[PDB]
């Protein structure tokens, strides 16, 4: 929802939202983040959306 | 006066 | 611009204003808050020369979300400046706080969405500014001459009275007030340049005696060397609606005396002078004493 | 088959009662009345302001309005 | 030197006539 | 003072068909509207075909000169060529007088035509403006 | 007082009126072709649409 919100600008114009967003996709990579630190750690990336899910992760840092 | 060029 | 200040709107300072505005490029995220600082702080300056009199702001935006309801609070308080905002162009933004802009401030809020409807609605900031001049009845009914202009229909260098007319239907009962703020119109009559000339008989003088007078600017009335050809604003490229303001030290050789008179002639005064002078010949050939 | 045009009937009479009228438009988008949308305006060549082309006002229905079932 | 009359900010003019609430 | 007078007994109406007003439309070689043909004769002073009988109408072209608003002028906007006959008369060397409408209809005497794309609006002309308002 | 009414587009014959506004209806996108003047103000079927006058003959 937070990306359906988001709303693109013409060459680097950003309202308010724009401007909170970014701030709440940095909470929203923490929390990814800590699932993403215990699993590796917990089951030893293989399991396909796993991977997926780890790809996002680590292009998100 | 007449135009010039550019 | 190259201007830091409020420049006086002659044809070669608004030329200078059109080949920068038409040079402008878009990019980067947009701040009212500082915009409108600069705003309230050019129309304080008082060191250059001023016309101290309506003070108006005209916003070109298209949208926004920012009332900057504090920078309209700490310069404009006191109602001294008008904000006129326009939002141009065809888009979805919220024309929402730049309604309310014009509204607290005493402004007028028009839209332009096309190119077709550019020219009604960048000439209707003279109603408004027509509103403190309707109420103050009649004593501001004063015929003002306009500069030295070519006239529509072809009849050489004319210069025009004015006197506006008010709407004063119901005005037995001063009920209505509501459409009685607006001026009907503006008249005129022509007086042309060729008129004025011949109440200054030349023929009783040498070739090299002359008359002339100017505007309360140095722009010259009548001049032997007024021609009737629109001025001239830079070099021409190639890829009657402006007036013939011509200044008198640019109708003939420019000295140090002829500034003195030319300072003594705007302020209303009398003299006489005699000095030796460099005088241009008729050809633009010859000069002598 | 008879279902499908069943159908479309039913959508006409809803799409009738949404936009009866409603799609008209005028050559010149400053006017938004058809008594308003009137004599002549001026139309520029490729968007280009000194190109000024004199064009008639027309009150235009769209291709494919709604005003009837 | 510039007009000497002027007319701006008189008291009984109804300021209450924009474009965005009165239309 | 003629233009205020006259203003302020306008009588507003609403269908100008069943009476139809008269006057000289500039930019000519309509129902609602009557038209006239003036005589027209080369005079000095001026140099076009000017007529001592009635003053001419320019309205511009995104005018729809018609419509409810331009009709209502053109007719109390008629009491005011006695006053342009008067003035005249007076003194013979009378040029242009004009009355330049909020509405974009400027009303000229003496009558005389119109001079490619005529893109004329007597509100924006430099004798309007600086009428309309202080600087 | 008199325009033509006619149901045939082509033959363009004359009928009476008793309505004081006279029609114009064409076609939305070919519109130089009048197909049908007349008295009265009616509805446009498809594809037609209608411009009404104030007085007899004005369209034109
Ligand atoms: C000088 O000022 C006076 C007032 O100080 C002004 O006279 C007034 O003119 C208006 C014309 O708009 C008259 O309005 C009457 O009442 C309503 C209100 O507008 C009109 O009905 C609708 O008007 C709107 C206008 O936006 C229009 O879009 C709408 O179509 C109209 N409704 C319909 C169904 O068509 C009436 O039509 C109108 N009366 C009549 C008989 O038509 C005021 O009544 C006038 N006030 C007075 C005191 O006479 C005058 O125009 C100003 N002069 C100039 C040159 O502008
Ligand atoms: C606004 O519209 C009309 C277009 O011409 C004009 O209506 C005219 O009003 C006049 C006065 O009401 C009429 O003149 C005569 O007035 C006397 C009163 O002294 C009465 O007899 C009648 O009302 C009237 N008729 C006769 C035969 O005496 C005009 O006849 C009438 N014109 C028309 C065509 O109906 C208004 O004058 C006009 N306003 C302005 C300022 O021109
Ligand atoms: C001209 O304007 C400036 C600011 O726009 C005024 O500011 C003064 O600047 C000079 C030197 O920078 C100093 O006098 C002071 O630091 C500033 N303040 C005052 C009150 O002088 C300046 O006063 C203006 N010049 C005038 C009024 O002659
Ligand atoms: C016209 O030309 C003369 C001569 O070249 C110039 O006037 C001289 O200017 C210099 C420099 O300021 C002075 O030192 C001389 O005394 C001037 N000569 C005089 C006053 O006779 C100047 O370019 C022009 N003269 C003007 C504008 O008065
Ligand atoms: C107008 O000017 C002429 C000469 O310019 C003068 O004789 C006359 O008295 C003035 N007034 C009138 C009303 O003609």
């Amino acid at each position: 929802v937070a990306l359906a919100i988001y709303i693109p600008f013409p060459e680097d114009d950003s309202n308010a939202t724009n401007s909170n967003l970014e701030r709440v996709e940095y909470l929203f990579l923490i929390i990814f983040t800590v699932e993403a630190f215990l699993k590796v750690i917990a089951y030893g990336l293989r399991n396909g959306w796993n991977l997926l899910d780890f790809i996002i992760v680590v292009v998100g840092l | 006066c007449e135009p010039g060029a550019a | 611009s190259c201007f830091q200040h409020l420049v006086q709107a002659n044809v070669r300072n608004k030329k200078v204003l059109k080949d920068a505005v038409n040079n402008i490029t878009a990019k980067g995220i947009t701040d009212y808050k500082k915009g409108f600082s600069f705003a309230f702080e050019q129309l304080l300056n008082y060191n250059v020369s001023r016309a101290n009199c309506n003070k108006i702001i005209m916003l070109f935006t298209d949208g926004g979300e920012e009332r900057a309801q504090e920078i309209f609070n700490k310069y404009n308080k006191d109602k001294k400046v008008r904000v006129f905002t326009f939002s141009v162009g065809q888009h979805n933004y919220d024309r929402g706080p730049i309604q309310w802009m014009a509204c607290e401030n005493k402004g007028y809020y028009y839209e332009i969405p096309s190119i077709g409807a550019i020219r009604i609605n960048t000439q209707e900031y003279l109603d408004v500014l027509g509103r403190p001049m309707v109420l103050a009845g009649d004593k501001a009914k004063q015929v003002q001459w306009t500069n030295v202009y070519l006239d529509a229909l072809e009849l050489g260098l004319v210069i025009t009275g004015t006197l506006p007319v008010f709407n004063i239907t119901g005005q037995f009962e001063n009920k209505t007030n509501l459409k009685n703020q607006l001026i009907l119109g503006v008249m005129g009559v022509d007086v042309s340049l060729e008129d004025i000339k011949r109440l200054t008989p030349r023929f009783t003088l040498c070739p090299n005696g002359y008359y002339f007078a100017i505007d309360p600017n140095g722009y010259v009335l009548l001049h032997p060397n007024l021609q009737p050809k629109p001025i001239g604003v830079g070099i021409p490229t190639i890829n009657s609606q402006e007036p013939v303001t011509l200044d008198f030290l640019d109708a003939e050789l420019e000295n140090d005396i002829k500034v003195e008179i030319r300072n003594k002639m705007i302020d209303g005064e009398s003299g006489e002078k005699t000095f030796r002078t460099l005088v241009k010949s008729q050809d633009e050939r010859y000069i002598d004493k | 088959v008879i279902v499908t045009t069943l159908l479309q009937f039913m959508f006409a009479c809803i799409g009738v009662q949404l936009f009866k009228g409603k799609l008209y438009t005028c050559s010149d988008s400053s006017k938004q009345t058809e008594a308003e949308c009137k004599g002549n305006y001026i139309t520029y060549k490729d968007g280009e302001v000194d190109h000024p082309i004199i064009q008639p006002r027309s009150w235009e229905n769209s291709k494919f309005d709604f005003d009837n079932v | 030197k510039g007009p000497d009359v002027c007319f701006d900010n008189n008291v009984l003019e109804d300021y209450t006539d924009c474009g965005g609430v009165s239309g | 003072l003629e233009a205020e007078k006259v203003q302020a007994a306008h009588q507003w109406r609403e269908d100008f068909a069943s009476n139809e007003v008269v006057y000289y439309n500039a930019k000519d070689d309509e129902p609602g509207s009557q038209r006239i043909k003036p005589v027209f004769i080369e005079d000095a002073n001026f140099g076009r075909q000017i007529s001592y009988q009635h003053a001419a109408v320019h309205i511009p072209t995104d005018i729809y000169e018609g419509s409810t608003i331009v009709l209502n002028e053109l007719n109390w906007t008629s009491a005011l060529d006695e006053v342009f006959k008067k003035n005249r008369e007076e003194d013979p060397s009378l040029l242009w007088q004009v009355f330049g409408s909020a509405t974009g209809l400027a009303r000229y005497y003496p009558a005389s035509p119109w001079v490619k794309i005529d893109l004329y609006d007597v509100r924006r002309r430099p004798w309007y403006i600086q009428g309309a308002a202080s600087p | 007082r008199i325009c033509y009414i006619h149901k045939a587009s082509l033959p363009r014959a004359t009928k009476t009126c008793v309505e004081n506004t006279c029609y114009k209806m064409f076609i939305r996108t070919q519109r130089e072709y009048i197909s049908e003047r007349g008295c009265g103000c009616p509805t446009a079927m498809w594809p037609y649409q209608t411009e009404c006058c104030k007085g007899d003959r004005c369209n034109k």
